[PDB]
């Protein structure tokens, strides 16, 4: 967190952390149900938007 | 607004004259050594393609 | 009030008897079937309109069921365009009209009993591993739906514990000529080739493999749509089995389960088939396609799609004898992979060796 | 069905080889390339339109014979495309029924 601040400091933008629906890293869990699965946990918000 | 348009919408003057020289130019090379056989006659039942 | 309309004059003599048949197979209560068959003959839809009619308006009958005879669908679409015009349920057993049009018009009542491709491209990746034929190609010829047998390929080899291996060409063009087509024949990378040919050219298609040397039962084939080279496979959907006076049963049997799914909740009868052309309105018209979900009958389920077609069937495959003969020889009924034929003995029964060298114990 | 009842018995009563159809001036639900798609359509001969803008009669599953001369509405994307490129746009959202 300490290094995210440093970073906004120096270029001009705001935040609002909130962390992630369950704590998982990013994975495939290939099910192949829905046209080869898809993403989850933190790495599956971020392409969502 | 930068909508689309049509040049010719609803008009029918040059697309009756275009669609007779299609036809007309198709006919002129039809005849070959391929049957040149007319569509069934009568309007009961047929069966024949 | 039911229409049981046949196709050639060979249906004409079962017609008359199949009438009192159907009359006593099935029965509901506060339900009366009156089939009604006709010697109607002809393709063209000219007496498939005018006398079919005379029974919309003089006998006032509500659901049809149609039998064909030869394999041509040419007929299909004719009974797609009057089924979403006075808005009647019509259902196809079988026959032409047994390949799934799509897309289908809104508000089509049409039912198709036939198994789409997508069915079809399930079961045979299972008697792959069966026999242990994990190395195939996929090729195709220029159809409408060629884009679809391709883009669900890589959806099933995506997962697996086993690794598969696919490859194919685009297309085919029979008249570029024999030598032209076995000279795109010797990309070859695996055992086993799929593909997707139409009726008019499969003769055709399968003397263009006789100059690439392979007609014994050492390659297969396996055939997607509905001088024989050995070792082929295909699919009925039924098409040999459930005879045809249990097939054209069912086709009421499902229509009275769907006029008592509306009677129970509300009493009406709809009259919209009692007069073809008498009304210049066709607004009058809900629950086109509100019915047949849940249909159990023959201890079978038959659930139909928005388009209209089956989506829990009984499919059967269906193999080539060396007497050049079709017999069934998997059995595949509600998700059920018990086969015939067993896996023993591999590279042996169905694939003879190409070499008598290379294989042994 | 009162134009179906002469889909041969008048159309192809002199022995044509193609039907030419029109959108009709009641601005209904298109409904008037219905019955020629099917009929003529049957006896495999080709069928050629004008006033005609509709993606449905695109493919030949439906449809084997039938040549629109009037592209559909669904060429109207087309334009678009080279209409942002000299505008400088990359990033676009569409608002489609």
């Amino acid at each position: 967190i300490d290094l995210l601040i440093k970073l906004a400091r120096t270029m001009n933008f705001t935040y609002e952390v909130h962390l992630v629906a369950d704590g998982k890293f990013g994975t495939q869990e290939r099910v192949n149900n829905s046209n080869k699965k898809e993403w989850n946990g933190m790495m599956g918000e971020l392409l969502s938007g | 607004i930068l909508g689309l348009q049509l040049i010719n919408g609803k008009n029918e003057s040059a697309h009756i004259s275009d669609a007779v020289g299609v036809v007309a130019q198709a006919v002129h090379e039809l005849l070959e050594k391929e049957n040149i056989t007319d569509p069934p006659r009568g309007c009961v039942g047929n069966t024949n393609i | 009030n039911v229409a049981l309309v046949f196709s050639g004059p060979a249906y004409a003599a079962e017609a008359a008897r199949l009438g009192p048949a159907v009359a006593a197979a099935v029965r509901s209560p506060g339900l009366d079937v009156r089939p009604v068959a006709l010697v109607l003959n002809g393709s063209d839809p000219r007496s498939l309109v005018l006398q079919l009619c005379d029974l919309l308006s003089g006998l006032r009958v509500h659901g049809v069921v149609f039998e064909d005879d030869s394999r041509a669908p040419a007929v299909a679409p004719i009974l797609d365009f009057l089924s979403a015009q006075t808005s009647l349920p019509i259902v196809a057993v079988h026959g032409g009209a047994a390949l799934v049009l799509t897309p289908k018009e809104k508000g089509s009542t049409f039912l198709q009993l036939g198994s789409s491709t997508e069915q079809q491209l399930q079961v045979i990746f299972e008697v792959l591993e069966e026999y242990d034929w994990t190395s195939f190609v996929a090729v195709t010829t220029r159809a409408p739906g060629h884009r679809a047998f391709l883009s669900y390929i890589e959806v099933l080899t995506d997962g697996s514990l086993v690794g598969w291996e696919h490859r194919g060409a685009l297309t085919l063009d029979p008249g570029a000529g024999e030598a032209v087509l076995s000279a795109q024949l010797r990309s070859v990378s695996a055992q086993i080739r799929l593909l997707f040919c139409a009726r008019e050219e499969a003769e055709p298609v399968f003397r263009a493999a006789e100059e690439a040397g392979l007609t014994g039962s050492g390659y297969v084939w396996f055939m997607v749509g509905p001088p024989l080279p050995a070792g082929l496979f295909a699919v009925r959907s039924a098409g040999w089995r459930d005879d045809l006076a249990r097939r054209v049963a069912a086709g009421v049997a499902v229509v009275a389960r769907g006029a008592q799914a509306l009677l129970r909740d509300y009493g009406f009868l709809p009259e919209l088939g009692h007069d073809c052309r008498a009304q210049n309105r066709t607004h009058r018209g809900e629950s086109l396609h509100r019915y047949f979900m849940n249909i159990t009958w023959d201890n079978r389920d038959y659930s139909f799609n928005e388009d209209g077609f089956l989506v829990n069937p009984s499919l059967v495959v269906i193999s080539l004898t060396r007497d050049r003969t079709w017999e069934v020889v998997g059995s595949w009924e509600q998700q059920t992979l018990r086969l015939k034929y067993p896996l023993w003995s591999r590279y042996g029964r169905f694939l003879q060796p190409v070499d008598d060298t290379q294989h042994l114990t | 069905i009162q134009m179906a009842l002469s889909v041969c018995e008048d159309l192809i009563s002199s022995q044509v080889y193609a039907i030419l159809v029109s959108h009709p001036p009641t601005p209904n639900d298109h409904f008037t390339p219905t019955p020629v798609s099917y009929t003529a359509g049957f006896y495999r001969i080709p069928v050629l339109g004008l006033t005609t803008r509709m993606s449905i009669y695109s493919d030949k599953s439906i449809h084997l014979s039938f040549l629109r001369t009037v592209p559909p509405y669904s060429h109207q994307s087309s334009v678009w495309f080279e209409m942002m490129r000299v505008y400088s746009w990359n990033h676009i959202i569409l608002l489609v029924s």
